């Protein structure tokens, strides 16, 4: 656990890709940017291309 | 900034799940992906990366992990 977060993105039916943020980083995935709250949270929710981002702390999963 | 190549043991879903964040979870690592046509290998990017202790972290949790390329990017 270097950073406190873990974004997942669920995209055509699977999580293959997921970031790292620590809480009140901004982060980028693909071409798009994404907020990550004090609860690990991942804004926005829905990327333009239509994948959905989740966040948790690390040791949560 | 580093990409790094496994190949990991990681039969089913819940697997790939788990050695997604396990790897995350490892100093440096800014993503990591799933790729292959047998969903066995994790792309890790980031910066620092110590690619002995991800292999190893790997290894010890889904029993097979082996590096497969280290690479600048």
């Amino acid at each position: 656990a270097w950073k406190d977060c873990i974004i997942q993105r669920y995209k055509d039916g699977d999580v293959n890709n997921i970031y790292t943020a620590n809480r009140n980083e901004e982060i980028t995935i693909e071409e798009y940017k994404v907020f990550v709250n004090e609860a690990c949270h991942p804004y926005p929710v829905i990327l333009p291309d239509r994948s959905v981002l989740s966040g948790d702390f690390t040791s949560a999963y | 900034r580093t990409k790094i190549v496994v190949k990991v043991h990681m039969p089913c879903g819940k697997s790939r799940a788990k050695a997604l964040a396990l790897a995350a979870s490892v100093n440096g690592v800014d993503s990591v992906e799933i790729t292959g046509e047998d969903k066995d290998r994790l792309v890790v990017v980031g910066r620092g990366i110590d690619p002995v202790r991800l292999v190893a972290l790997l290894r010890e949790k889904c029993g097979l992990a082996e590096l497969l390329m280290v690479e600048l990017v």
